[PDB]
């Protein structure tokens, strides 16, 4: 289960064991993660910019 | 000194001509610059800032820690107490 | 020689004003006469101070004068006479103009526009108050003299702008004679500074000037917090007018200061966050600005531990304000442990210098989120925990007064949790999943419009300057 | 250079006294002797700096304090004579030979090298003022690129050699330019190994992890510290980073690490550690996480300010895997698989789950764990929104601020 | 202050007048009222009958109404006119842990009622709960029930339309801001 090599979780508070084979994470969502990164990216050098007026 | 992340106000403003009795105002308004009053204040110099390494000054960085215990001697006590009761079980 | 020295320094002011005389013949403006008179008051804050006690009164006696020159003189007897340079040659003179304050024209008396001159003249006595760090009489002397030229007759709108910048020196020198050496008149006079304050901002409201009005309600909110009447106060900030539109940034940066100590008293933690964190991003970064920051955040701390929010450790260190801060520090150490004992050291530690700032007050209420942010932590880390468990980490009486805790700390939902008293345990109710629910929805939306706003605030700010520049010849 | 790295760790375990006590007088001897051979005198004047009142003092030419364990720091009055007699003779006669050696003509090689000679005799001896001012004439002198890089990771030496981390960060910069700059595959290698032992002093251990690997394929002996300490390094890291599908793969795709095999004390104790995590028995981890804070944070130059941190960190670590693959856990088997109690285990866990950082529970009624940490999309909403609602404030404070000016 | 201002009888006036805003149960009054206070006595004529209600709001705040009921009922012993707020003050514990039983349990039995209530009597606490609207059904009470009630009074209210936020209403939004 470390190794995500089926999915599954190991259950000691009964003794049994799920299996999954379930959907899990979203790719299109995923992806969102790299864009708020990209738009942070580039104010950092808009603001160096920005510093040649104040 | 410098108030949130140092540079990020650094840039964000500088000096002009035109704001500079302003910025004194507004220092005096609160009456002091409020780091040269509290030693005096306190009748004392800093030994309470030497609390944790991070603490007296910032050339590392945080660790998240505020006591900075040792934590070797607790787990040390714990794993040999643990064996004997074992032992004897 | 010794006439060439004062003799400098009046040619530099004179250029300054005679920039904004040209410029309100035209057609009266506001923010362009501002930005050069803001570059004079610099110049002139920095030679009154470090050049002689005697700078000042050679323009007072060279321009004509009410009655200002001699009241001028005044202070300066006090602290060893002045009497040198107020002959013909320093009063044989009404510096250059073109002809509508000159020499010629004003003695001849073909016209006289001591109009924009003598709110100038009352710009250098506050200055050169503030600059001497006295106070005593010259104080009373400032207030008596300026306050009802001023009002008997109207403004035009450039005057009106110079006498706000008077009305927080008033202010500010009162203020701090009180704090030097208590007295028992400081406090009967502190009703007639009281009553002058308020009245002012009706007056202000007639001329129509922006930035007259905002500037007056800067000093409103830090007249009562001084005095301690919040009441009075929390009426105030529910029913103002505020602009944004032609002030500047350090009176911006105050504004949003003084609600966020309102707020607090009231049991606002929430408001008060959002505006703490405003007034700072105004503020520079400067030793200038350091007082100021140093109060703000004082108060920038106790808002996030009556929140339960508790600050960072890294905002100490990374500011070289550690020194200051350092009784913050001791209390956001203590509410994240739990340990009420580590708190009741601090604020006994600590107590003389809490109680200066007038922070003290806010900082007792903490003594109750010590106990409350230790029954959050618990319920985190046990998900069931027994009663009795509780009392023995926080250091607290029977379970049944924890079970009271507990039942009121939820109704504002600080524990998330819930009793069973037939069952023994404390159940909490997080679990997370909330993007099975119809939650992000909400807040999607809510950062959208957030975006939206700052699209606006673009497109009208971006094209009123660009407009004046493109009028205006330069080709 | 060789010298100078050995003793610098000999006298961090003299300037401590939490290290077992055979350790720390043998590591007096080694310093005393070299006093003699390499004139170390001057650098034991900087060992008094550290104490002041603090343990580990037992000087003779300042306060000698007898309340501490250390006494075999003595710094004699015979050391201290030593000191003046060899100074004054070997400034003397490389005075005469660079003098000379100036005069002769060209400027490209030979009065480079003469003034490099004299950064080397400082260097050694541990003045850093006087090395720093005689090498600044050799960088300026017409000279290969690979020249400088050399002595500047010569002056950087210094910097670990008084153990003083401010010195060294600033000197590896101008390396990190000038490695560009020369393109000098040689001494890129010597490059990676200081700068691995850097982000180590440092709390930036994914950069030194990515290094210290690197210094098994290509080491470097000259100015640099044992084969034995650089593997430790690379251990130490890979634990504090990786976790168990990653730190496997590191130590099979790592061939070098394997040939050195535990020849050490401080080896030992990290390289077992090592295999009990990524093989999912915890069971001599707990043990095992006593034996490496001992053996290696605690006698080591850059982990011992970070000798606390490190088990704070790595507690979380090993429980998380666990309860990752876990719906539930019995407090029981729990506490079994550490070698740990039940009651001891909860205080740990008390600290790690209101940062929230380990996302747990504990039923203490029924005795299990629950989990509550999500492996859905719930996830990575709790990644998203806290960087959106740091863009919308950087943009709120940028743009509010160019209008107003 | 310090010419005829002060007196013996002014500490014993504020210290009355405190325990009316707290006993109207206005807490935003009360704090912005002890600042006004702090300028004054508080360490010119120290806590003596002033601690009195300072203490009894912050028992509050951290939520032991055991601490809180205690300091009153001492004060109870002093019949004078403090007392006249004590009364009042009681009568509001009872309120505030009324609003708290909502969400912290579903089943109280009548005898735990009781205890929570700060009663010495079952039958009081029968006639309280008539009063403020519990429904006991055979010696057993539903929070569930009261809840259903109230949310259904805030629904009926208008707000409603971006108190809820439609879906749809969400899209029209952002649709005429790019198109404005």
């Amino acid at each position: 289960i470390l190794d995500k090599i089926f999915y599954g979780v190991l259950d000691q508070g009964n003794g049994w064991l799920y299996v999954y084979e379930t959907p899990n994470q979203d790719a299109t969502y995923d992806s969102a993660l790299e864009l708020v990164g990209q738009l942070n990216k580039v104010v950092d050098q808009l603001f160096e910019k920005a510093s040649v007026l104040y | 000194m410098s108030t949130d992340v140092a540079a990020a106000q650094a840039q964000s403003k500088i000096d002009l001509t035109k704001k500079k009795n302003e910025e004194i105002n507004k220092k005096s308004l609160e009456e002091d610059d409020e780091f040269e009053d509290f030693p005096i204040d306190t009748w004392a110099n800093g030994e309470t800032i030497k609390s944790n390494a991070v603490t007296q000054t910032n050339i590392w960085e945080e660790n998240w820690d505020d006591v900075e215990v040792d934590d070797d001697f607790t787990n040390e006590l714990k794993a040999e107490l643990d064996r004997y009761k074992r032992e004897n079980q | 020689l010794h006439h060439s020295e004062k003799k400098y320094a009046e040619e530099d002011q004179v250029q300054e004003l005679l920039k904004v005389l040209n410029e309100i013949s035209k057609t009266t403006l506001t923010l362009d006469p501002r930005y050069i008179w803001r570059s004079l008051k610099d110049l002139s804050s920095l030679r009154n101070q470090e050049l002689l006690n005697a700078e000042t009164l050679c323009f007072t006696v060279n321009v004509l004068y009410p009655d200002s020159s001699s009241f001028k003189k005044n202070l300066l007897k006090f602290i060893t006479s002045n009497h040198k340079s107020s002959v013909p040659g320093s009063a044989e003179l009404r510096n250059s103009y073109p002809a509508s304050f000159y020499s010629v024209n004003t003695e001849k008396k073909t016209i006289e526009v001591t109009a924009e001159i003598n709110c100038f003249m009352h710009l250098l006595v506050q200055l050169f108050l503030w600059d001497s760090k006295e106070l005593e009489q010259l104080v009373e002397f400032n207030r008596k003299v300026v306050i009802p030229n001023l009002l008997c007759y109207y403004n035009l709108r450039s005057l009106n702008l110079i006498n706000a910048k008077l009305w927080f020196y008033i202010y500010l020198s009162h203020e701090t004679l009180a704090r030097s050496s208590e007295e028992i008149n400081s406090d009967n006079q502190n009703i007639i500074l009281r009553s002058t304050m308020m009245k002012f901002l009706k007056i202000a409201s007639l001329k129509h000037d922006n930035e007259t009005k905002a500037m007056l309600i800067n000093l409103i909110l830090r007249d009562f917090l001084n005095n301690g009447e919040v009441d009075s106060a929390s009426d105030f900030i529910s029913k103002l007018e505020y602009p944004h539109t032609d002030v500047s940034s350090s009176l911006e940066a105050r504004y949003f200061f003084y609600l966020s100590k309102i707020n607090a008293i009231q049991l606002d933690y929430s408001t008060a966050n959002e505006y703490i964190i405003a007034a700072i991003r105004k503020a520079p970064h400067n030793s200038k600005s350091l007082g100021f920051l140093q109060q703000s955040n004082k108060l920038h701390c106790c808002i996030q531990l009556l929140m339960g929010d508790i600050p960072e450790l890294s905002f100490f260190h990374q500011s070289n304000m550690q020194k200051s801060l350092l009784p913050y520090y001791h209390l956001t150490k203590a509410v994240k442990l739990g340990d009420l004992k580590k708190f009741t050291s601090t604020i006994t530690k600590y107590k003389q210098l809490l109680l200066k700032d007038d922070t003290y007050q806010l900082c007792v209420r903490l003594r109750s989120n010590v106990i409350k942010t230790g029954i959050r932590i618990i319920s985190l880390t046990y998900k069931k925990i027994s009663l009795r468990d509780i009392c023995l980490k926080l250091n607290l009486d029977s379970e049944q007064t924890v079970e009271y805790m507990v039942s009121r700390a939820i109704r504002d939902g600080v524990i998330e949790a819930k009793i069973n008293h037939e069952d023994g345990f404390i159940e909490t109710t997080e679990l997370l999943n909330i993007y099975d629910s119809e939650d992000p929805q909400q807040v999607f939306d809510e950062r959208i419009k957030f975006a939206n706003q700052l699209h606006d605030e673009y497109l009208v700010s971006m094209r009123y300057p660009e407009d004046k520049k493109t009028q205006q010849n330069e080709k | 250079r060789v010298p100078n790295y050995e003793v610098s760790e000999k006298a961090f375990l003299l300037t401590q006294s939490k290290v077992s006590i055979e350790q720390r007088k043998e590591a007096a001897e080694f310093v005393l002797a070299k006093i003699k051979e390499e004139e170390m005198a001057p650098y034991y004047k900087y060992l008094c700096e550290e104490y002041l009142v603090n343990n580990g003092q037992s000087d003779l030419e300042h306060d000698e304090k007898s309340d501490s364990l250390n006494e075999w720091i003595k710094f004699d009055q015979e050391l201290y004579n030593e000191l003046c007699k060899k100074n004054e003779s070997k400034i003397k006669e490389l005075n005469e030979k660079i003098q000379k050696l100036e005069e002769d003509d060209e400027g490209e090689l030979e009065q480079a090298q003469a003034w490099i000679n004299l950064g080397e005799y400082y260097a050694q001896i541990g003045d850093k003022d006087n090395a720093e001012k005689t090498l600044g004439k050799s960088l300026s002198k017409a000279i290969s690129t690979g020249a400088k890089i050399d002595v500047m990771l010569t002056i950087a030496r210094l910097g670990f050699f008084y153990n003083d981390q401010l010195y060294v960060k600033e000197k590896l910069e101008a390396v990190n330019s000038m490695i560009e700059k020369g393109g000098d595959w040689e001494r890129r290698n010597r490059y990676k190994t200081y700068y691995g032992i850097h982000c180590l002093a440092v709390r930036n251990f994914k950069e030194a992890a990515k290094l210290l690997v690197d210094s098994l394929a290509t080491f470097t002996s000259i100015e640099l510290t044992s084969y034995e300490s650089i593997a430790t390094y690379a251990s130490v890291t890979g634990l504090f980073t990786l976790e168990r599908t990653d730190l496997k793969s590191k130590v099979i795709d790592s061939p070098e690490l394997l040939s050195l095999i535990s020849t050490t004390a401080a080896l030992q104790s990290i390289s077992s550690l090592t295999i009990s995590l990524y093989a999912s028995d915890y069971a001599s981890y707990f043990p095992y996480l006593l034996e490496t804070y001992a053996n290696v944070l605690i006698p080591c130059k850059y982990l011992n300010r970070h000798a606390d941190f490190f088990v704070r960190e790595m507690r979380r670590k090993v429980y998380a895997q666990l309860l990752e693959s876990y719906k539930t856990l019995s407090l029981k088997s729990m506490a079994s698989a550490f070698g740990v109690s039940v009651a001891f285990l909860d205080n740990d866990l008390g600290k790690f789950i209101p940062n929230k950082q380990l996302n747990c529970v504990i039923d203490r009624v029924n005795g299990i764990v629950e989990t509550n940490r999500p492996d859905n999309k719930n996830a990575q909403y709790h990644l998203l929104v806290k960087q959106g609602d740091g863009l919308l404030t950087k943009l709120q404070k940028y743009g509010a601020a160019v209008r107003l000016t | 202050n310090h010419k005829l201002s002060e007196s013996d009888k002014k500490s014993k006036l504020i210290s009355l007048y405190l325990l009316n805003l707290l006993s109207q149960n206005n807490t935003t009054k009360f704090h912005s009222e002890l600042q006004y206070l702090d300028k004054h006595i508080k360490n010119l004529e120290d806590d003596s009958l002033l601690s009195y209600p300072i203490k009894l709001d912050r028992w509050l705040m951290e939520g032991s109404y055991q601490k809180a009921w205690d300091l009153l009922q001492s004060g109870s012993q002093n019949i004078s006119e403090f007392d006249s707020f004590t009364d009042i003050l009681k009568s509001a514990i009872r309120d505030e842990i009324a609003k708290n039983t909502e969400l912290s349990y579903d089943f109280l039995p009548l005898s735990n009622i009781k205890a929570l209530l700060f009663f010495n009597n079952e039958k009081e606490t029968e006639k309280f709960a008539l009063e403020r609207n519990w429904p006991i059904v055979n010696s057993k009470v539903y929070f569930n029930n009261q809840s259903k009630e109230k949310a259904d009074y805030e629904d009926e209210m208008m707000h409603e339309e971006d108190q809820k936020t439609n879906i749809i209403e969400k899209a029209m939004d952002y649709a005429i801001s790019i198109e404005n």
